């Protein structure tokens, strides 16, 4: 089916009528999501299934068709582009400066966007437009308002 | 059944809504993959 690099809403039929659960990469041939949003089952493209290949619960990533593809980081300094995909909306890139998760493993980079759930694994880029990471799982602060990680997987 | 719908190009766009402020947040990560807030 469609295997064109670029964004992608995720749907179901499963609840009422058709759901945008979640947001995703097509990248080399290969879909990049979060866990959380297909929990590991197959994805429909067309005719084309599309079967899961790499997935890890803590990390809440996973990858279909192959291996995780996308390597860049956030430098630390410069701002970066949350291109966000809401639910029955259209594709619109917001431009913040990161802040930062402090934990014990070390320090990630933080986008303090508030959207709905089914926003879940809109990609993150940097000036160059390469992926830096997927926005959707991190914390509910004092206001209420959602702190994203910038949530990298590990390229082989 | 889950599917997918193609939604954009991956491009950084010139003249982007700039907004969201940059938090120092103290946070642990559990086996389950939720994210907590530590103070
Ligand atoms: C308000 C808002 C915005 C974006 C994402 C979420 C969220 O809840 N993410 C999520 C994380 C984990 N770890 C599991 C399941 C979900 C659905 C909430």
């Amino acid at each position: 089916g469609e295997t064109t690099d670029g964004v992608y809403r995720v749907m179901t039929r499963r609840l009422l009528g058709s759901t945008q659960v979640g947001v995703g990469v097509m990248q080399e041939g290969v879909f990049h999501t979060m866990w959380h949003v297909t929990k590991g089952a197959a994805l429909r493209s067309g005719e084309g299934r599309l079967d899961p290949y790499w997935g890890d619960v803590k990390q809440d990533l996973v990858s279909y068709c192959g291996p995780w593809k996308l390597d860049a980081a956030w430098d630390g300094l410069s701002e970066v582009q949350l291109l966000a995909v809401p639910p029955g909306e259209r594709a619109k890139n917001i431009q913040t400066l990161p802040g930062i998760f402090k934990t014990k493993d070390g320090d990630i980079g933080a986008v303090a966007l508030d959207y709905p759930a089914g926003t879940s694994g809109s990609p993150i880029l940097d000036k160059c437009g390469r992926v830096i990471g997927l926005y959707g799982n991190g914390v509910v602060i004092k206001n209420g308002s959602y702190v994203s990680a910038i949530t990298q997987g590990k390229r082989e | 059944d889950m599917y997918i719908e193609r939604a954009g190009d991956i491009t950084w766009e010139k003249d982007a809504e700039v907004t969201g402020n940059s938090p120092r947040l103290d946070v642990a990560l559990d086996e389950s993959g939720d994210f907590s807030l530590v103070e």
